[PDB]
């Protein structure tokens, strides 16, 4: 098939054409491999002016995990608005599990090359080189492309921040909280230009995960290390609660975890009333048996509107 | 403090 040349990708003032990307990556259409290192390194360039912390303004769309299944992405913008005028913030995992790791990778690339203050992309665990390696996107880069490409999009991971920080109201991660994640200021001091650690803060902010039993537990352990990942910590509704309260926050927007219905509300605040946290999924998965469902999360006038799609 | 709404398919 016919590989796309710079000049069919980008138009004369550099914007991507992201109908036409999006028409060729779903039939696995490949670019040229310099025209997908540019995607890739501009975009990157993109992310690592960025701050670890991102302050994004309502309203905005919050979307869960990817994992490279283009055509849930591709539902998940008409379900979602047009970024040409919606606002979005996904949370990671963009790739490994799914069958269009790269095309995801290279249509959200060119989407945050075009819209580089309205569509924001956060890191979560498996932007690595370990969990790439592990699981196939590392061969599927070597194979459709290079080495090089995918030597560019762990640079480019890399350059992925960690958190935003939404409204002034809402804590937004892949994972969750740290032992070692207090205040927001925390988060700001991390280095992230790096491979995740094995252990620390920026490992817990891409790896944690509410206890099992969140919301009625049987000890007083904020932090209990997580038996289910092999890394990092479960943290506990106490945990979470106080530090919405040290920090006059409403709650804590994450994904990572699949649910059956694309979403979970937890239990909520003894103080707001509020869910003191929220997992959102954002395509299909397959655990136990497949589930097609999905929901992002839409913040608008002083409105949380959870949408499930994909049924 | 902001309100809940569930859309499901
Ligand atoms: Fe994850
Ligand atoms: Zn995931």
């Amino acid at each position: 098939s016919h590989r796309l040349t710079a000049k069919e990708v980008f138009d004369n003032d550099g914007k991507p054409r992201v109908d036409i990307l999006k028409a060729h990556l779903m039939k696995e259409g490949r670019l040229e491999e310099s025209v997908a290192l540019r995607i890739i390194t501009e975009g990157a360039s993109i992310l690592r002016q960025e701050k670890n912390l991102l302050d994004i303004d309502a309203p905005v769309t919050v979307c869960g995990d990817i994992h490279g299944q283009f055509f849930d992405l591709m539902k998940l913008f008409e379900v979602g608005g047009s970024p040409a005028n919606t606002r979005y913030l996904f949370l990671g995992d963009y790739v490994d599990r799914g069958y269009f790791s790269i095309e995801c990778v290279l249509y959200l690339w060119a989407l945050k090359i075009l819209y580089p203050k309205t569509l924001f992309l956060l890191r979560g665990n498996h932007e690595c080189r370990h969990l790439t390696e592990y699981f196939t996107f590392k061969q599927e880069c070597k194979i459709k492309y290079s080495e090089r490409v995918y030597d560019a999009c762990m640079d480019a991971f890399d350059c992925l921040p960690l958190a935003a920080l939404m409204n002034q109201q809402f804590l937004c991660v892949h994972g969750g909280l740290s032992p070692e994640i207090n205040t927001l200021d925390d988060i700001r001091k991390l280095d992230r230009f790096k491979e995740p650690p094995a252990y620390g803060p920026m490992c817990d902010i891409l790896w944690s995960d509410p206890l099992e039993d969140f919301g009625n537990e049987k000890t007083q352990e904020h932090f209990t290390h997580n038996t289910v990942r092999g890394c990092s910590y479960f943290y506990s509704y106490p945990a979470v609660c106080e530090f919405l309260q040290h920090n006059n926050l409403l709650s804590i927007l994450r994904a990572h975890e699949a649910q059956d219905a694309g979403y979970r509300m937890y239990r909520k605040s003894q103080t707001t009333g509020f869910p003191s946290l929220i997992t959102i999924f954002s395509a299909p998965n397959y655990l136990d048996v497949y589930n097609n469902k999905a929901a992002v999360l839409k913040y608008e006038n002083n409105v949380m509107n959870i949408r499930q799609f994909n049924c | 403090t902001p309100s809940v709404v569930i859309t499901v398919c």
